[PDB]
């Protein structure tokens, strides 16, 4: 606006040279929106006048208050509460009558001047009542009097019994206690002024009284005719002195700026009760974390009960995000829990007002990008839109309990193509906000205002009638969509879609295991996974008869030593992502076992979270992307198929169960009883693991048929396999560090002396003997490996490079030391001959069925 | 000179030259008339440079005239036509907007893809920050379109009800009247899809590049990193983090470099990558290679070999510098690339291209413990699509790459590590993860990048690496072969008159190798050919009689010694300063 960049220029570039310090004595005139305080010269101060006049005649948004100090012109500040809400009349007749009581306590005062004088009084009124809430300025700008003197003419107003009569019959219900005692000190508000959540105070009457010291009997109160003549913030102003209408009677001596965006958040962040919190005093403030200016909101939030804003800790000076845990959802879903009506009309009076706005900025011509955005408004909580592979828009849509699932997305995001609830939402419910619009503007033809308001309000309400049956075309719904697909956009969704470990998508919700308990997540949350399984259907963890039969006949059949728990450790966190530990485990042993339970059940309760039905042909593909994908989006692997008798299967596993795209792990293996999953390595893998069950009175058919199809054994046995997990890891974080369990690596080594070749020769042949003195060297090593062979297993050729290098990579490098001559040779230890005795001083190279769980 | 040939594309530069530079002091440019018109040169920086500027040395005039240049190409354009606007001068309005924000070129099937530049106050990825970003639609432009442009909307309106309200006579009353009814008709269509969509269509045309996709990572001398732009053109770092005309694509999230600090991680890192091999004199041309990584291509043709140690840092290293680069420079190169016969004989598959634009290729998974090395080894580390290096080789501590080559590759470079309490896995385990270490040796690279800038520009010319070359012919050594009967029979003999012949040196080799070795058939082209081209080039010459002569040496038989007049063919600071 013109006027405004004219006042702007003003202040920036002239007036800028009077901007006083803080509290200085100076000041006159304060911009509480610039926060600026200045001291003006009277000439500076008019020219200030004729721009703020300009601005209020245009009805430009300012906050400039006068500084009263110790002699100016009297301001009367009345803050009535009234009978009803219906503006008072307040008539000249009732106005003169209160200027004469006004005077008669100024007249008594002893100040006034002798001789004849006029002086000017101006009522400027609250535009309408709040809640009963009304007020007027009396204003006496001419009149300059001591600070001393006003005091006192207040306190006798406060007690003045014609003037309560006044107000009372105008039905103020405080009229003992209506004039504010501090009017002589307040800064006083210029005309067309306002604190920034008021609107400014109206000039409705002004009164001329002529006082005559000579005639102290006559008192005529002229009433002001032609008002609008004059420069209003010029004459209305108490410390002008240069007025044209308004001329001196010398008597005897923080920053908000919202915008109104914010304003929505101050009114959802007042209704819930949380002014103390002792469980979520950081759950608001990181979720403001995306609101860049922060510092205003926190301090209008968390600074009142008191406790010092924490001493100002201010969260050790604005702490950053962990990560995307909260954004203005979280305040937005911390409403419709406590005060859902308020919230939804707070809602409903913004979602009017932005509409509002668009109807009456463009006036009948509503497009697309109008509807985008109120749509945005109305439903950004629920919907996202992302470019993931291919740059087609593709939809992310929250699923509420009050909707049609699939069968378990209950509180997830869910893939669209087209959404579908927002072509039904666009027509329904914004139509809601459509009639309301046509209601408001047809209220506002029932006003008694001239003829242009009248045939303007009527042509954009007959444009508005085309423009409100266009929200259920096809075409105008669909770019609407399209030209919202650029409002919801996340730029980041897909990106962090499945990437937290500690999350699960459940039938009942979301599963979190960040700490130890289970949460299940049974309400919004800003947590953005997608993919859900809908088997799982945690009923936390039980001690009922299912869960007690599961445990019964899953374990208690397979006999371990000292309660041994590793095994279905291993078998439990499946429902981690990644960044774990990287055992895998063969399980050669037993032919009807549970081997076909376990492993099978274990990977029905998951679903394309953590399940790949992986064949044998990626362990047995003789040379070596496009093969164990399903293996690296997801965190469990198994071979269940019984394929072969004896094939040898090498191929890239050397990299397959370690990590190094993503890391992953927990891969179970079980081909059959048959000797299948062997091939000679020398790697000394001690991250594979080989159990074998020693079960082959009854099979127990029905546990193998039909009661893994039961929903309900499905839900107890991941309620039993969440339980383990964090029964692990409070007690052994990580399988690595847990207790040793001699069944488990006595079968795993066995195993390996199975596989012949380097462990049997470094366990048989060799002794760890530190008393022996005799230093071997690699090839004498190699020669005792050829003749060994050649004389215990078969005879023949070796070239000696490779075993060279294979014993130099065995587990003997612990022996093999770095020597000041740089050799491999041996140190602290032995090799012993056929029929030799170690040496002395050499060394070799209950189950209850309740309360069946944790072990020392 | 930069502005100078930011507006030299102006036919009649001159005159602003003389405008702007003539100015306190000045005194005539001080007489050097654009140093007596100096030539002109390639596609340097352009009136962006200017464009920048401004806006935060003198933002408030700047935005003043910007603002009036924008509601002046605005006003003419509803002046000239009466009220109705259309996809055209909107794109223009648009391209006068942002012509310094986004870019549109066309890449490979005839579509037009829009780059944006990114600003720190922007929902990015992680660390496009300062550098340009693929949009499959441009979400910004539609979103500044409906929003910001309708604020100058609200300015032509503001402009035209003050000229309404003005006294004059009632033709222009009535003419302003219905330009004000026809600019309102046209003003609600900049929130129209169809509307929107015929705009960006329309600017397509007007924020072309046309060097954009071409020359967009080209430079070698540009990193993309967390905090910006990484320029090593200077001897210092320059990182670049404000606006700039580099128009580079991708980049790399963790690289963030502070310069070099000497904080706790970096200290730890620089005793952790070395102190554990005892090395000679401050042996450090290993991770000296593991430098100039940053680099793209047109480089040394060097490889190293780290196959040795079992439990060592092996794979940490090559890891964590895979780790500190992104898509910049990092190929996972399953090694059957270049090992397991030349798989289904297609060279046209990964290779090449999958180190397109790369500068780091490393080979860490394993066969089985040996297959093969040659393959294409040849073929891709000769220069000849484009060329790049930096593959290190470290797959396991049993020697797979071994099979015959005696092509005399002194471009090859053979190393172990000498050092394999516990283990200590936990440096390769959860240490690598950390972003302040990436941080930290990504500085140190930066820092070891300038060092090789400043003393040594090239490792060849280098101060002399005595373990890798020793480990090197080492591993000629593993080849041996004829490099073996060279360095053996073969001796350096110049006050010997004798001269060998061909077929001489050839069953000298065929002797030493019976005698040595094994027995199997020999054909003498073949290893006159195969000597020809060895350490031994150098004392072979052209006969008069059109044949090759081996002069100035000696051939040792059974039991033979050397003659005389023959010959044979730790700092007390750290480490990590002036050697």
């Amino acid at each position: 606006l013109a006027e405004v960049q004219a006042l702007e220029t003003l202040l920036t570039r002239e007036l800028s040279v009077f901007l006083t310090e803080p509290g200085s004595k100076k000041t006159n005139i304060i911009n509480r929106i610039t926060g600026k305080t200045y001291a003006l010269p009277s000439t500076e101060l008019l020219r200030l006048y004729e721009h703020l006049e300009q601005c209020r005649k245009q009805g430009a948004l300012m906050y400039f208050l006068e500084r009263q100090g110790t002699y100016s012109g009297l301001m009367l500040d009345y803050d009535l509460k009234l009978n009803t809400n219906a503006v008072p009349p307040l008539e000249p007749p009732a106005l003169s009558r209160l200027c004469h009581r006004i005077f008669v306590h100024i007249k008594n005062s002893s100040v006034l001047p002798e001789g004849s004088h006029k002086i000017h009084f101006f009522f400027t009124l609250k535009p309408e009542v709040v809640q009963g809430k009304y007020g007027f300025h009396v204003l006496i700008p001419g009149l300059k009097l001591a600070a001393s003197t006003k005091k006192s003419i207040i306190g006798s107003l406060q007690h003045d019994a014609t003037v309560q009569k006044i107000l009372h019959e105008q039905g103020v219900t405080n009229p003992e206690s209506c004039l504010d005692p501090h009017s002589a000190s307040v800064p006083s508000l210029l005309y067309g002024s306002s604190k920034l959540n008021h609107k400014p105070y109206q000039l409705k009457t002004g009164f001329e009284l002529v006082f005559d010291s000579s005639d102290p009997d006559y008192i005529p109160i002229h009433q002001i005719k032609n008002l609008e003549s004059y420069n209003l913030v010029s004459e209305l102003s108490l410390t002008n002195e240069q007025g044209s209408l308004v001329r001196p009677v010398y008597c005897a001596a923080m920053l908000h700026d919202p915008e109104a965006r914010y304003l929505h958040k101050i009114l959802n962040l007042l209704p819930p009760e949380y002014y103390v919190e002792y469980p979520l005093w950081s759950n608001v403030v990181f979720a403001l974390a995306n609101t860049s200016a922060n510092y205003r909101p926190l301090a209008e939030w968390f600074s009142q009960t008191g406790g010092k804003e924490k001493l100002e800790k201010l969260w050790n000076d604005a702490s950053h995000h962990t990560e995307k845990k909260i954004t203005k959802r979280s305040i937005m879903y911390w409403a419709h829990k406590h005060a859902p009506q308020q919230y939804k009309e707070i809602v409903e009076q913004g979602y009017f007002s932005i509409l509002a706005e668009y109807v009456y900025s463009y006036n009948g011509m509503l497009e697309h990008y109008m509807i985008a955005k109120v749509i945005y408004a109305m439903m950004g909580n629920k919907f996202v839109v992302d470019v993931d592979s291919n740059g087609k828009y593709v939809w992310f849509e929250f699923v509420l309990p009050g909707q049609p699932m699939n069968q378990g997305e209950i509180w997830k995001w869910r893939k669209e193509v087209n959404p579908d609830e927002l072509h039904i939402y666009i027509s329904e419910n914004f139509s809601r906000v459509m009639d309301r619009i046509t209601e408001h503007i047809k209220y506002h033809l029932s006003q008694p205002h001239e003829s242009n308001i009248l045939n303007y309000y009527k042509k954009l309400l007959k444009a508005f009638e085309r423009s409100k049956s266009k929200i259920f075309n096809d075409s105008f719904k669909k770019g609407v969509i399209r030209q919202a697909e650029f409002l919801f956009r996340q730029r980041s969704f897909i990106q962090t879609l499945d990437t937290n470990p500690h999350l699960l998508g459940v039938g009942n919700g979301v599963l979190s295991i960040e700490t130890i308990p289970a949460k299940l997540i049974n309400h919004f949350h800003e947590h953005p996974i997608h993919q859900y399984t809908h088997i799982c259907y945690v009923p936390f963890n039980p001690e009922n008869p299912w869960t007690k039969l599961l445990l019964n006949a899953l374990q208690d059949i397979i006999p371990e030593l000292d309660a041994r728990l590793w095994i279905m450790f291993y078998l439990s966190t499946a429902i981690f992502r990644g960044l774990k530990e990287a055992l895998m485990l063969l399980w050669l042993g037993g032919g009807c076992n549970g081997k076909t339970f376990l492993m099978r059940l274990v990977a029905m309760v998951l679903g394309d979270h953590y399940a790949s039905k992986l064949n044998i042909s990626l362990l047995t593909s003789c040379r070596e992307n496009s093969a164990f994908m399903r293996l690296k989006g997801r965190g469990y692997g198994y071979f269940e198929e019984t394929n072969k008798s004896e094939v040898l299967n090498t191929s890239r596993l050397k990299e397959m169960v370690n990590p190094g795209f993503q890391m992953t792990a927990t891969m179970v293996a079980a081909s059959n009883y048959n000797f299948i999953i062997d091939t000679t390595d020398h790697g000394t893998w001690r991250r594979l693991r080989h159990y074998r069950s020693k079960v082959k009175k009854k099979e127990d058919p029905r546990f193998i048929h039909e009661y893994i199809m039961d929903p309900d054994c499905q839900n107890a046995f991941f309620s039993i396999l969440v339980y383990f997990w964090e029964k692990l890891q409070k007690e052994y974080n990580g399988q690595i560090k847990k207790v040793f369990c001699p069944t488990i690596e006595s079968e795993t080594e066995a195993y390996r002396k199975s596989q012949d070749t380097l462990h049997r020769f470094i366990t048989e042949r060799v002794v760890e003997s530190p008393s022996a003195e005799t230093v071997y060297n690699l090839s004498e090593v190699v020669t005792a490996y050829a003749e060994w062979y050649n004389t215990n297993i078969n005879v023949k050729r070796h070239i000696a490079l490779e075993l060279s290098q294979e014993l130099e990579n065995s587990v003997l490098e612990k022996y093999l030391q770095w020597s000041p001559n740089k050799t491999r040779i041996l140190k602290g230890c032995r090799i012993l001959h056929k029929f030799e005795t170690l040496q002395p001083g050499e060394s070799y190279i209950c189950e209850p069925k309740n309360k069946w769980w944790e072990w020392s | 000179s930069n502005v100078v040939f930011a507006l030299a594309n102006t036919s009649a530069n001159y005159r602003p030259l003389a405008e702007w530079f003539s100015q306190t002091g000045g005194k005539e440019k001080l007489e050097k008339l654009w140093n007596d018109a100096s030539h002109h040169t390639e596609k340097k920086i352009t009136k962006r440079s200017i464009m920048y500027w401004a806006h935060k040395h003198a933002p408030q005039q700047y935005k003043e005239i910007v603002e009036q240049g924008y509601f002046s190409i605005l006003a003419e354009y509803v002046y000239s036509y009466n009220g109705m606007l259309e996809h055209y001068m909107i794109a223009k309005v648009i391209y006068a907007m942002m012509g310094n924000k986004f870019v549109v070129d066309v890449d490979s099937n005839g579509k037009y893809v829009w780059f944006e530049f990114v600003l720190p106050g922007q929902p990015m990825n992680q660390g496009e920050i300062w550098k340009w970003r693929k949009e499959v639609n441009p979400d910004e432009l539609h979103i500044y379109i409906s929003e910001n442009f309708s604020r100058v909307m609200d300015r032509i309106t503001e402009h035209i009800k003050y000229h309404l309200s003005q006294p004059h006579e009632s033709n222009i009353l009535n003419y302003y009247k219905k330009l004000l009814k026809a600019f309102e008709r046209s003003k609600s269509k900049i929130f129209n899809d169809s509307f929107k969509k015929g705009v960006i269509r329309q600017a397509e045309f007007l924020f072309r590049q046309r060097s954009f996709i071409q020359t967009l990572d080209t430079n070698p001398h540009l990193l993309g990193v967390g905090n910006g732009v990484l320029s090593i053109e200077t001897i210092p770092a320059k990182l670049i983090n404000h606006f700039h005309e580099h128009p580079i694509h991708q980049y790399t999230h963790i690289c963030y470099v502070p310069f070099n600090p000497e904080n706790p991680w970096t200290k730890l890192l620089l005793n952790a990558l070395q102190d554990i091999i005892p090395e000679l004199d401050a042996r450090l041309w290993i991770m000296f290679y593991l430098s100039t990584a940053i680099f793209r291509g047109l480089k040394e043709a060097l490889m190293l070999l780290w196959l040795g140690g079992g439990c060592n840092g092996k794979t940490f290293l090559m890891r964590l510098v895979a780790m500190v680069l992104g898509d910049h420079y990092a190929s996972k190169l399953n090694i059957s690339l270049l090992t397991s016969c030349r798989e289904t004989a297609e060279k046209p598959n990964s290779a090449f291209m999958r180190l397109k634009g790369r500068g780091y290729g490393y080979f860490e998974e394993t066969n089985k413990s040996e297959v093969l090395n040659t393959s294409r080894l040849k073929e891709m580390v000769n220069p000849g699509f484009q060329m790049t290096a930096t593959m290190v080789a470290a797959s396991n501590y049993n020697f797979i790459i071994d099979t015959t080559d005696h092509g005399t590759w002194r471009r090859l470079r053979h190393y172990r590590s000498k050092v394999k309490k516990k283990e200590d896995p936990r440096f390769i385990h959860e240490y690598i993860m950390d972003p302040d270490c990436q941080n930290a040796f990504f500085s140190i690279l930066v820092y070891f990048w300038e060092k090789l800038q400043k003393e040594y520009n090239g490792q060849i010319k280098k101060v002399f690496c005595p373990t890798i070359e020793s480990e090197t012919e080492a591993y000629r050594k593993s080849q041996d072969t004829l490099h073996r009967f060279i360095t053996e029979r073969v001796v350096e003999s110049p006050s010997a008159e004798t001269v060998y012949n061909l077929s001489e040196v050839v069953t000298a080799y065929a002797e030493w190798y019976n005698t040595n070795i094994n027995v199997k058939r020999h054909i003498a082209l073949e290893l006159s050919q195969e000597l020809e081209n060895s350490v031994l080039e150098k004392y072979l010459q052209w006969s008069p009689n059109k044949t090759r002569i081996l002069k100035g040496c000696r051939i040792l038989h059974k039991f033979e010694t050397l003659q005389p007049g023959e010959s044979y063919i730790e700092p007390k600071n750290k480490w990590w300063e002036w050697s």
